[PDB]
RNA sequence: CGCGACCUCAGAUCAGACGUGGCGACCCGCUGAAUUUAAGCAUAUUAGUCAGCGGAGGAAAAGAAACUAACCAGGAUUCCCUCAGUAACGGCGAGUGAACAGGGAAGAGCCCAGCGCCGAAUCCCCGCCCCGCGGCGGGGCGCGGGAAAUGUGGCGUACGGAAG
């Protein structure tokens, strides 16, 4: 029946396979059932089991991708993929670190001389 | 020591093999033309039914990316049948159609009759 | 044999540097400390080298 | 035969399509696009044709990537982040 | 310290131990290819001075321009236009050597940023000069907060926009009375501050 | 040209499909503009370019 | 082709300039801008003067001024040496300072010396933490009345 | 002959990174005409403009005097009013044409090399453990590898500065 994506999250990765696989199967025999020249209600159904692989597939990359940066969640090279991809300019930008580290010219300078808290009466 | 040859040539060194640290790309691609999206559907014209009833071929159309090979694997996983030849062209709107001559014990009358169309 | 360039080249630099009348300030360095001083002077300084890390 | 008989020897054909701005003008001998100039790995432009540069900006095809930027640049380029659930 | 003896040395340039090295250096120089690496500077006080802080991440080239003027570009004569701007022969290239030198170095190199650039040698016909270079991708530079300002994008090839000191000095600029054709931001700044009606509202 | 290369012959099957005329369920719509196809091609008027 | 009497003139319209006028039609946007910035400027440092710091007293160069006193650039060092206040210290306290003027007289040195003077005298400094003041902070009474002054601080009138 | 240090110089599908190209209204570098004006035209004018080429940013460039002045002296840059259609250039013809000073917008200053003195006191990279991890950083451990004395870091820069 009606197919969606909260009862496919706990489900298991092969019996996902296996539902991805009669869904290809339905889809196929509703073509042929299209060229043949079928029922309305096939060639109604046939965007719905499109949309049934594709909500499949869905699950199926969401947990592939989710596991795979649970894996490389504490390494310090992981893939391209899994990198943040914000613009390159932003990527390319110094890190909250190193714009954050001063000398420690200016930092005894700060620290002996910093700015001050007056008000000039009238 | 002694050179014989009085030319020069590039020391042939060592090069190793890649080691990466991290894979480029993390999960491998899934195989989007597989056994299910490389045949689209059987043709049901005159010619094509006349052929499927005389010649023991089925007409069927394929994405462009095919092979011979890789439509009669297709055609074997699909429908259980074993295929002697395929003849492939491309016809004028674009598609890629396959004709599917099966191995003589199998007929493609009851093939037809198994998969739907007549 | 055709060398290589960097080889052809780093030999007639050493072949210029006995052609051209080099000044004494360069001359200077060549003329140098014989080996049987030379090694006593640092088996001396093989003493006190500095540390290591 | 300035004209009529000899526009009839017309047959073998000069240009064709190029493979970066998809215009019948990559010509087959010098092997150079005219509109694009493709073996160069700069586009072609010039300044005389502000027409020939507004036929093809930034805002003429689909911009796949640029819309897109633009819309992640309204919030500020969030990742990893969902809404909470319901 | 030695700094100041060999930078008095490099002063005394006819001095025959001077005119010895530097005569050596460009046969070899000259020998050498267009576009190479030197693996440390030939001079460093003057490296040091223009900001080679011997570490990693900094390089050096040695690049060779062709030693000239600049005759005009155009077919054999025949400049089409009228006689002021017939002569094509002895006609001279707005920005120095030099800076066409750390031009064609800081290209060659897109990766990287050029410093600074000063002289090593001369011919005849060529001149060579060793132009600075900094990786600003790598962590020893990017995590240095005085030399990290060259990891900016706004100091993406400074070569190119002319704002090295080779550049800086065939922009005609600096403080003064000599410098009023160029008061505002450059050159065509002046200018295009000088050149506009401010058209106000009530005129 | 029988001997077509395949990009040649893929850039006029998209235009072969796209030559055929205007489905007829359309001028029943409600913002509807349309009253046949004005891009169509006849093959002796308009050469196509390639 | 000049008719009858009249000015001979020289319009500098020679060049083609319709491609770079510059038409004022943001001005009033461009005041509302700047007064807004100002206004968010003035109530991000909260007890400080708005105008910035202090700047000193001041004769005009040249011959057709020297008679009018302006506000300068900074204090010198020399006034500032003389009145007690430290180099690094006088701009971080809120007095402004160029090291490039020099002081070729000795009154109006004076002049800046007692203008110093008077803004130590006048000058109200908050404790850096307020839980803990110092011995250099003014008492937690003229804390407590301590504003912003508008306009520059203590203005300069011949 | 061999072995080993270094110096130059190659090779890698080596480990990790980086540049390419686009848009180009505003910005920066170079190149750069001619119609036009001079009632002709050649210098000039158009014009350091159109075209061309390279390169950026959210602004760019400029900038903390080898300055302006000649006064009872001002004091980084940028922008506006004004200086001024003035001084000045120009077949002194047509035409071109700034700056200082003053009033405003804004306001912020600083850092190396050298001179030196501190047992290179400095930096990068690998491995392991703890924490955080969609800006790969903090701490410890390494008889772990490199860089660097052909000079890194601390103090220190013309307003002087350092040591006792
Ligand atoms: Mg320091
Ligand atoms: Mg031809
Ligand atoms: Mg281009
Ligand atoms: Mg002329
Ligand atoms: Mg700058
Ligand atoms: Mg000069
Ligand atoms: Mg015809
Ligand atoms: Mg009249
Ligand atoms: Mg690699
Ligand atoms: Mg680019
Ligand atoms: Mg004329
Ligand atoms: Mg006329
Ligand atoms: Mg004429
Ligand atoms: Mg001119
Ligand atoms: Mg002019
Ligand atoms: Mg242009
Ligand atoms: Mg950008
Ligand atoms: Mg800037
Ligand atoms: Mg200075
Ligand atoms: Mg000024
Ligand atoms: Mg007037
Ligand atoms: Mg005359
Ligand atoms: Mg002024
Ligand atoms: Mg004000
Ligand atoms: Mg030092
Ligand atoms: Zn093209």
């Amino acid at each position: 029946a009606k197919i969606k994506a909260r009862d496919l999250r706990g489900k298991k990765k092969e019996e996902l396979l296996k539902q991805l696989d009669d869904l290809k199967v339905e889809l196929s025999q509703l073509r042929v059932a299209k060229v043949t020249g079928g029922a309305a209600s096939k060639l109604s159904k046939i965007r719905v089991v499109r949309k049934s692989i594709a909500r499949v597939l869905t699950v199926i990359n969401q947990t592939q991708k989710e596991n795979l940066r649970k894996f490389y969640k504490g390494k310090k090279y992981k893939p391209l993929d899994l990198r943040p991809k914000k613009t390159r300019a932003m990527r390319r930008r110094l890190n909250k670190h190193e714009e954050s580290l001063k000398t420690k010219k200016q930092q005894r300078k700060e620290r002996l001389y910093p700015l001050r808290k007056y008000a000039v009466k009238a | 020591k002694i050179r014989t040859s009085p030319t020069f040539r590039r020391p042939k060194t060592l090069r190793l093999r890649r080691q990466p640290k991290y894979p480029r790309k993390s999960a491998p691609r899934r195989n989007k033309l597989d056994h299910y999206a490389i045949i689209k559907f059987p043709l049901t014209t005159e010619s094509a039914m006349k052929k499927i009833e005389d010649n023991n071929t089925l007409v069927f159309i394929v994405d462009v990316k095919a092979n011979k090979h890789q439509i009669k694997q297709a055609v074997k996983k699909l429908y259980d049948i074993d295929v002697a030849k395929v003849n492939t062209l491309i016809r004028p709107d674009g598609e890629k159609k396959a004709y599917v001559r099966l191995a003589p014990d199998y007929d493609a009358l009851d093939v037809a009759n198994k998969i739907g169309i007549i | 044999v055709k060398w290589p360039r960097y080889i052809r080249l780093q030999r007639q630099r050493a072949i210029l540097y006995k052609r051209l009348k080099v000044p004494p300030a360069i001359n200077q360095f060549t003329q140098v400390l014989d080996r049987q001083t030379a090694t006593q002077l640092l088996k001396l300084a093989h003493k006190y080298r500095p540390e290591t890390k | 035969t300035k004209g009529t008989s000899s526009f009839g020897k017309r047959r073998n054909k000069t240009h064709t399509l190029c493979r970066r701005c998809g215009s019948k003008a990559y010509h087959l001998q010098k092997s150079t696009c005219g509109k694009c100039g493709y073996p160069a790995k700069r586009k072609r432009k010039y300044n005389w044709s502000a027409k020939a540069k507004r036929r093809n900006t930034t805002g003429t095809g689909r911009m796949r990537h640029l819309k897109i930027v633009y819309r992640r640049f309204r919030h500020g380029f969030r990742e990893g982040t969902t809404p909470k659930p319901k | 310290g030695a700094y100041k003896y060999i930078q008095e040395l490099w002063r005394k340039k006819q001095s025959d131990v001077m005119r010895f090295l530097l005569r050596v250096r460009c046969w070899q120089y000259r020998q050498l290819s267009a576009l190479h690496r030197a693996p440390r500077p030939t001079r460093p006080d003057k490296a040091r001075r223009l900001g080679y802080k011997a570490k990693q991440g900094y390089v050096i080239y040695r690049i060779r321009v062709r030693r000239g003027g600049r005759k005009r570009p155009v077919p054999k004569g025949a400049t089409y236009g009228k006689p002021v701007h017939h002569g094509v022969n002895q006609l001279k290239f707005a920005r120095s050597l030099q800076s066409v030198a750390e031009e064609r170095a800081g290209r060659h190199c897109g990766a990287l940023r050029v410093l600074n650039s000063y002289w090593v040698g001369e011919d005849s016909t060529y001149k060579f000069f060793e132009v600075i270079l900094i990786d600003p991708f790598h962590k020893a530079i990017r995590r240095n907060p005085d030399t990290q300002w060259i990891t900016k994008p706004v100091h993406k090839h400074r070569e190119m926009r002319g704002l090295t000191s080779a550049g800086r000095k065939s922009r005609g600029l600096g403080k003064g009375h000599k410098f009023h054709h160029t008061i505002g931001g450059s050159r065509r700044a002046a200018w295009r501050r000088r050149n506009t009606l401010q058209l106000h509202r009530y005129r | 040209s029988s001997h077509k290369t395949f990009r040649i012959k893929r850039f006029l099957a998209k235009k072969q499909k796209q030559n055929r005329p205007i489905p007829q369920w359309i001028w029943m719509k409600t913002g509807n503009k349309i009253r046949y196809n004005s891009k169509r091609r006849h093959w002796r008027r308009t050469k196509l370019g390639l | 082709a000049p008719s009858r009497n009249g000015m001979i003139l020289k319009p500098h319209f020679h060049k083609d300039w319709q491609r770079r006028v510059a038409t004022w039609f943001n001005q009033p946007a461009r005041k509302i801008r700047r007064r807004k910035a100002r206004q968010a400027r003035a109530r991000r440092i909260a007890p400080r003067p708005a105008a910035g710091p202090i700047r000193p007293i001041v004769r005009c160069p040249t011959v057709r001024y020297h008679t009018k006193v302006r506000a300068g650039r900074g204090f010198s060092l020399e006034e500032l040496r003389v009145a007690g206040i430290h180099k690094k210290v006088a701009r971080t306290i809120g007095i402004s300072v160029d090291p490039r003027r020099r002081n070729k007289s000795t009154e109006s040195l004076q002049a800046n010396v007692q203008r110093l003077k008077e803004y130590r005298s006048k000058l109200v400094l908050f404790p850096r933490k307020p839980s803990a003041p110092k011995k250099g902070d003014s008492s937690a009474e003229e804390l407590k009345l301590a504003t912003q002054l508008t306009g520059p601080v203590m203005p300069i009138r011949n």
